[PDB]
């Protein structure tokens, strides 16, 4: 019976690998999701200054002409 | 000592491995999640600024 | 008690000849001088030096029953200052032999430890066995019912590295994932009668390792056995050429003590001795010193003068 | 009351009953007393965690129980709640073990049961830590007053060679601030009493007619004054050493007296006063560290029950209060109990049970 | 003890007494020195204020004669 | 054990002992009044004496 | 087996070997002291000639 | 009469000691020589030299005041 307690407990093992390997696969995984979805706010900001960049160069054109 | 005993060695041997392994992973589970938030928030905050002080500069300069 | 003087040279020869002869008592002609302060200790102590180290020599050829009839030669008793060298040749068959035993004993240290390695590739480990019931249950003390023991067997073990002989042998390894318990085990272990020194493998390549060290192991046991039987050789012969100088050796430590209980003269580099014996002797030595002188290049005359005292 | 403190396999419910319910194997047949440890659930992570942890709790345990024999010492020392003959174990929260065994739980209050081992462990010891050192700085505190108080009140004891004039001698015996006369103090021999009374007359010259008195009087020696010429000090206590007088130099001072007896008064106040809070809470800590030393032990026994018999973690423990003479009986009982069950492999080292003794 | 200190206060009395009278003496003999002392140089300083002045008529009228 | 007079006369000799000793000092204290006395008046006298006399050297050479 | 004319001549023979070795030696030392001789005065003869040589040479080349 | 051998070989150790020490006492005698020899060459070298000198000065005067 040796032969089998040798084997389960492999066995065991095995699957305690798979385990670690698969939660550290997780950890990248949303780690890249992280760095996506930061780009994505990122870009947002991006959007949102650049419409504050135009509406002060017209703002100061037009404001500028008249003066 | 009787193949009962055996047997019951191996469950233990088993056992504390489990127990170990899951502990771990729900550890390291749990951490990589902080990481996330944390390596994002640095991330963020860092281009954040460096956007900010483009920008500031060109407006003074608009000015 | 008549006195003779004659130069040291052929002092030496002269000695060499009275000693074989047999039938002189000399006096000693300087009571309050010590062998320091009669200057042949150089001479005795390098004949000291070379008798003890082929009294070891002999000790060990004695061991090991060497058949060295040690049949003659001896009384031709020549004393060459050669000998010293002599000595050193035969004082390099000493280191020699010493540094063979010395790396024999350490190549069958080997050998013995990658026997075991043999045994332990699956695999069988190496205890003692002698209270395997306790080491089991200290075992199970630290922890208790933890990990599978796995036993093994070895088939007409060999004689024990230190016990020195053939005991069944029988091993329990368990491979431990905590760092404690292996510290634990290994604490045990070590104060049980047991071989529980490589970590145990699967993979092939440590197989092939063990079957590596394995080939090399039997090829040092054909170099030991090869330095052994030479090691044989050297001690016959030697047993021979030693028995006869040894004999020779110790003549010449007599005739250097003899050449000390003497007085040493001023004028010339010369010894004067008394002797005492009756006259039928002293003739006999007259001619004894003749052919004493005669072997010495010098052929002093060794004027011997009788006296009435 | 010793206890021992053993934890089964528990692995049937019928554990409760086969060791307390079963007269077969039930602990003494039912007739000790035997209850069961409210435990909060805790986890091991690992086995060399498990292991570090054994060793860790032991170590602790051996120190938290030495502390806590340290402070009741102390106390007994103080005779506040404990003496030598009486009142030797600890109470727990100011009840008794049997008590508190009755009603034991791990207690949130020392560690959280959210706490992992490690942590937990960690902080009963700083507890224990603290509270050893708070014992050692009040210890020091009374030790010190104890002895000083004690050395004072020595100080004014004894016989007439040695002891303290402050309470024989008083103001009214001298002539203070005079011109030219000097006071010397004379230890006569009772058999020399009358004798002195009359002698000292003749010790010197210049000296003043009936002058003399006895100042006081003890059972082997009297001790009298008197007064004369400064210069003649030197005459009188030759000749007083020549008639076995013992003669002391003693300049009386007010100022000093009363400061000795203010000082004793002082130290004895204080004594009395840091006493009574000392010992307040000294027994209060010292309730808290006997706690601690069950709370610590039960989770030693907790962990040696997971390393003996791994998971999951429903073990039968019971607190055995043996009968008397039932050892014999107690160990056959619990033997056949769990030795069937689980192997040969588990005294000092190998036996079928968690088992720990409690000293109370 | 009422008689040592009796008799110790008539002695101590007198002894104080005769220091105190001494010690009071001596003050007033110094004062009584510088006194004196003062009165003759005092005496000396007028005496020599008088050839003090002689001497200076005498001079300026020998100065004025040359 | 003692009669009256045996410890009167002491206490006579223990009283004049003291007026003794008091009056010695007495005495020592009007000799030595009489050398302060002394030391003080020639002293003053001599250190006024000497800034008379400076005082009307430096007159003198002065009229002269 | 020796007469005192024997005995005598031995001892002859013997002094006759000490005075060989005493010529001997003589003339090894005599032998050496020639050779520092024959060493000292060559050293000597060449460092000196040199010396007076070079001294005219350089007056000759200050002629020539 | 070996105390009368000895003491003839004595004596005739005192004449080798004597025979040595006196040459000895010839080298130190020679040495002296060669110096006093040495300085005696010399003088003569430079005789040598001389004439040399104004033999070689006689025969430049001619040639100089040729050609």
């Amino acid at each position: 019976s040796q032969s089998q307690g040798i084997q389960q407990l492999l066995q065991a093992e095995k699957r305690a690998a798979e385990k670690v390997a698969d939660a550290r696969k997780r950890k990248a995984r949303r780690l890249k999701q992280a760095k996506e979805e930061a780009q994505m706010e990122v870009e947002q900001y991006r959007r949102e200054r650049e419409q504050e960049f135009q509406s002060k160069q017209q703002a100061a054109m037009g404001s500028q002409g008249n003066l | 000592l009787s193949d009962a005993d055996v047997q019951k060695q191996i469950k233990h041997m088993m056992a504390f491995i489990e127990q170990e392994a899951n502990e771990k992973a729900e550890e390291i589970d749990a951490k990589a999640e902080e990481e996330f938030n944390i390596e994002k928030g640095r991330l963020v905050q860092t281009q954040r600024l460096k956007i900010m002080e483009y920008y500031e500069k060109k407006e003074k300069q608009i000015e | 008690l008549a006195q003779l003087f004659l130069q040291s040279e052929a002092a030496y020869c002269c000695v060499s000849e009275l000693e074989e002869l047999g039938k002189v008592q000399f006096r000693d002609l300087n009571p309050d001088v010590n062998v320091f302060q009669r200057k042949f200790v150089n001479e005795v102590r390098r004949c000291e030096e070379m008798d003890r180290k082929l009294r070891f020599v002999e000790k060990e050829i004695r061991k090991a029953n060497i058949p060295i009839m040690d049949t003659g030669e001896n009384p031709e008793v020549p004393f060459p200052r050669d000998m010293i060298d002599l000595e050193a040749n035969f004082e390099k068959i000493e280191n020699e032999l010493k540094e063979i035993n010395t790396n024999q004993e350490a190549l069958k240290r080997n050998f013995l430890e990658l026997t075991e390695l043999k045994f332990i590739l699956f695999v069988a480990g190496v205890i003692n066995r002698e209270r395997i019931p306790t080491f089991e249950r200290m075992l199970w003390r630290v922890c208790r019912g933890n990990v599978f023991l796995r036993q093994a067997e070895i088939e007409n073990p060999l004689e024990d590295p230190v016990t020195g002989d053939y005991v069944h042998k029988s091993v329990f390894i368990i491979f431990f994932q905590g760092d404690q318990l292996k510290n634990r085990v290994k604490k045990i272990c070590e104060g049980f009668r047991a071989s529980l020194y490589p970590c145990p493998e699967t993979p092939q390549e440590r197989k092939e390792m063990a079957s590596g060290v394995n080939t090399r192991i039997d090829d040092l046991q054909m170099v030991l056995n090869q330095t052994e039987d030479h090691r044989q050789r050297v001690l016959q012969a030697a047993a021979k050429n030693i028995r006869v100088w040894f004999i020779k050796v110790r003549k010449m430590k007599a005739i250097y003590h003899t050449l000390n209980l003497c007085n040493i003269d001023v004028t010339q580099k010369c010894l004067i001795a008394e002797v005492w014996c009756p006259v039928t002797d002293l003739d006999s030595i007259q001619f004894a010193l003749r052919r004493g002188t005669e072997h010495s290049g010098s052929t002093v005359p060794s004027i011997l003068n009788r006296m009435q005292t | 009351t010793e206890f021992w403190l053993i934890s089964a396999p528990g692995e049937k419910t019928c554990q409760q009953t086969w060791e307390k319910l079963h007269a077969a194997t039930t602990k003494n047949n039912n007739l000790a007393v035997s209850s069961k440890f409210n435990i909060p659930d805790l986890k091991v992570g690992t086995l060399d965690v498990l292991v570090g942890l054994s060793d860790e709790l032991a170590k602790l345990d051996a120190f938290v129980e030495g502390v806590v024999k340290k402070v009741a010492q102390y106390m007994a020392d103080v005779l506040e709640d404990s003496k030598d003959k009486v009142q030797e174990n600890l109470l727990a929260s100011g009840v008794d073990l049997v008590t508190y065994i009755t009603r034991f739980q791990w207690d949130m209050a020392k560690y959280p049961i959210k706490q992992s081992l490690k942590n937990i462990s960690e902080i009963i010891a700083k507890g224990v830590t603290q509270i050893d050192n708070d014992l050692k700085s009040r210890a020091s505190a009374y030790n010190n007053l104890k002895g000083n108080l004690q050395n004072l009140e020595r100080k004014n004891a004894g016989s007439l060679l040695t002891r303290s004039l402050a309470e024989i001698v008083k103001k009214d015996d001298f002539v203070l601030d005079s011109e030219y006369l000097v006071t010397l103090l004379v230890v006569v021999p009772k058999l020399n009493h009358n004798d002195w009374i009359k002698q000292y007359e003749t010790l010197a010259e210049m000296v003043v007619p009936r002058s003399s008195n006895v100042l006081s009087e003890d059972q082997d020696s009297y001790l009298c004054n008197v007064t004369l010429f400064k210069k003649a000090v030197d005459d009188f206590r030759h000749k007083a050493r020549e008639n076995k007088f013992i003669v002391r130099d003693f300049q009386y001072n007010e100022e000093e007296m009363r400061a000795d007896k203010e000082e004793m008064n002082r130290l004895s106040t204080d004594k009395k006063k840091q006493f009574g809070p000392l010992v307040r809470w000294l027994k209060v800590n010292f309730s808290e560290a006997f706690i601690a030393w069950i709370h610590i032990k039960a989770l030693r026994v907790f962990v040696e029950s997971v390393l003996r018999y791994g998971l999951p973690v429903n073990f039968q423990a019971m607190l055995l209060q043996p009968n008397k003479k039932s050892v014999k009986k107690l160990r056959e009982v619990l033997h056949e109990l769990y030795k069937h069950l689980d192997s040969s492999a588990a005294q000092q080292e190998y036996y079928p049970y968690v088992y720990y003794k409690i000293d109370c």
